[PDB]
């Protein structure tokens, strides 16, 4: 959000300010997000113009991420080894890595049911079902999965059923929701009628 | 490369012209010990239409594969072709002559139809734009409306040899435009070669190259049998497997129905291709192993289509989507071991594509891959929508702040100046 309001922000200029920006924006639409984020609406002209065709690492960057490849993952990642060490940002590749068992586990989620993690091992690079058994513990630990230890045979069932908002905490979720929206067109009012207060003519 | 099952015997028995060497030389080079038979049987056409470059190059060929089976233990004739080449050239001098006559004639139906013949030798040449700007000119020879009428007819039928689809199939719209095809009756009850046929014939197999197979099919089954007969070029075997087979690649079985077991015009062509018809029926069995089976049975002159060769594999991908959609249709799960029991193929990499459908295909469904069995998802109304509703939420709320902030930026008034 603040690297996509910056760079759609109007702007002329090149700088390691919108080259980061950039940099950690689309870090987020790969590495923490599934895959590449669009384009946004209102981005800036100049991009396009000048830090767009600059945005080669990015390119790249998301071509490799479409890729899968490890090796190639780890080439880019000597290629940039300067903004991977520019802002004490080192460890870039591993979170682009991160994304990877991202797509991949995220892809076998509502594939599956319950696999082999040796299989698996194959499938997400869970590195053998023991490097997978330590993985299953980031699945019920990172808030991963719906599934358990079914330690038995470590198997994982996919369930996704956090709710219905079948509990009314839920339905405080949702109100809560209605707070934001609420006093979201409440502000959204008050702004129209200041448009209105301007000066006209 | 190479595909035995083929019928060139009987095409270039009666289909004739270009595509006739054309498919000949062609699918021959895509198939050695049948290119050796396909090149033959251009050999033997060379005769007619009297091109010798490929004829040539065949003899070349022809020398080069016989050593290669003369390896321990060729002679393609063409000096007497090219006496023969001297003698039709003379010929064609002659054709200038009377064309010259008739140009002085002055006769729109006589110059026009000078532009018809001398295309028409044209072909006893390999003489590509001699015959098309001929008949390019015949067409303003208009003292009948019978003149652009048969004018855009002829032209694509020359495409028709020539492989000559898209602005062929403009003339196509050009003669649907004016004269009214077809004469209210089937061009006056019982269209023979129906035009308008062969137009949907132009226009599915440019779809062919252009992936319109549904459309295909569909002008294929509008293709009737009403001339029962087409030797110059198309067969009702090309016309009748581009039906069945871009139907049971493209259409449903209520298509079927509506068209297919609604088939008449086309049970001529039915009739005309048991085997599709036979795999159609599969369908209505949805004997998946044995269906595919058959398909790829077929799949040798399949490929051997100088058309289907660049789609047969796509249309036995959309054979086997549709197919196995068809399958886990009635069901709520399926039994991997079952399922195969159902199929038996390894549904490993069967269950890998399956994968990509859950990614793409119709899979609502789930499988316990430790369990080994598919488990259709149940479409979720209420928390789906819940889903959807507060995702939404969620965007909406960013992008409050975040139009919020744009008019924070517009009004601030920032802008990063380039210096």
């Amino acid at each position: 959000y603040f690297y996509e309001q910056a760079i759609t922000t109007p702007a002329m200029a090149v700088s390691h300010i919108m080259l980061e920006s950039y940099k950690k924006y689309i870090l987020v639409s790969l590495i923490l997000l599934g895959k590449v984020q669009q384009l946004p609406k209102y981005t800036s002209q100049i991009v396009g113009r000048f830090i767009k065709p600059l945005s080669n690492a990015y390119h790249e960057l998301a071509q490799v991420y479409s890729t899968n490849n490890p090796s190639e993952l780890r080439n880019l990642v000597n290629k940039h080894s300067e903004t991977f060490t520019r802002d004490n940002n080192m460890g870039l590749v591993k979170q682009c890595l991160s994304s990877l068992y991202k797509k991949n586990i995220q892809r076998l989620t509502k594939t599956f049911l319950t696999l082999s993690l040796q299989d698996m091992a194959s499938r997400v690079q869970l590195s053998g079902p023991q490097e997978a058994e330590k993985y299953v513990l980031h699945m019920i630990e990172d808030g991963e999965i719906f599934a358990s230890i079914n330690q038995k045979d470590g198997m994982v069932s996919f369930h996704d059923n956090p709710e219905k908002y079948n509990n009314p905490a839920m339905l405080h979720n949702i109100d809560q929701e209605m707070l934001k929206c609420i006093e979201l067109d409440e502000r959204l009012k008050a702004m129209d009628q200041e448009i209105t207060v301007n000066p006209q003519f | 490369v190479e595909n035995p099952s083929l019928d060139l015997e009987q095409y270039a028995a009666s289909y004739s012209g270009l595509m006739r060497i054309e498919r000949l030389q062609f699918i021959a080079d895509h198939c050695p010990t049948l290119r050796v038979e396909a090149l033959k049987m251009a050999l033997s056409f060379v005769q007619r239409t009297f091109n010798v470059d490929m004829y040539e190059e065949i003899h070349r060929k022809l020398s080069e594969a016989t050593r290669e089976l003369q390896n321990a233990p060729p002679a393609l004739d063409t000096a007497w072709v090219e006496a023969t080449r001297k003698k039709a050239l003379l010929k064609l001098e002659k054709l200038d002559t009377d064309l010259k006559n008739y140009k002085g004639n002055s006769i729109k139906e006589s110059i026009r139809r000078g532009h018809d013949d001398l295309g028409d030798h044209y072909l006893d040449c390999g003489d590509l734009s001699n015959a098309l700007k001929c008949y390019s000119r015949a067409r303003d020879y208009c003292t009948s409306a019978k003149h652009v009428i048969n004018m855009c007819l002829n032209v694509i039928k020359v495409s028709v040899y020539l492989q000559n689809w898209s602005h062929v199939l403009s003339y196509v719209s050009k003669a649907e435009s004016t004269p009214e095809i077809a004469e209210q009756r089937g061009e006056r009850d019982s269209q023979t070669q129906a035009i308008l046929t062969k137009l949907k014939c132009a226009a599915g197999l440019a779809e062919l190259a252009a992936r319109k197979y549904k459309q295909a099919a569909k002008c294929l089954l509008l293709a009737s049998f009403d001339h029962c007969d087409f030797p110059e070029l198309l067969s009702p075997s090309n016309v009748a497997i581009y039906g069945g087979l871009c139907a049971l690649a493209t259409f449903d079985r209520q298509e079927l129905q509506r068209n297919v077991i609604s088939s008449s015009s086309f049970k001529l062509f039915l009739e005309l291709e048991p085997q599709v018809r036979d795999i159609i029926f599969k369908f209505y069995e949805s004997k998946y192993a044995s269906c595919l089976k058959m398909l790829d049975e077929m799949k040798d002159n399949l490929l051997l289509d100088m058309y289907l060769a660049p789609h047969v594999r796509t249309l036995y991908t959309q054979i086997r989507n549709r197919a196995l959609i068809q399958y886990f249709s009635p069901y709520v799960s399926a039994d991997m071991h079952r399922m195969a029991a159902a199929f038996n193929t390894t549904v490993a990499a069967l269950e890998d594509e399956l994968t990509q459908l859950i990614l793409e295909g119709l899979i609502s469904a789930r499988v316990d891959s430790h369990s080994k069995i598919l488990y259709a998802r149940d479409v979720d109304q209420r928390s789906t929508t819940f889903e959807k509703s507060l995702l939404m939420g969620k965007e909406f709320q960013r992008r409050a702040k975040a139009m919020m902030l744009r008019a924070a930026v517009l009004r601030n008034q920032i802008h990063v100046k380039s210096p």
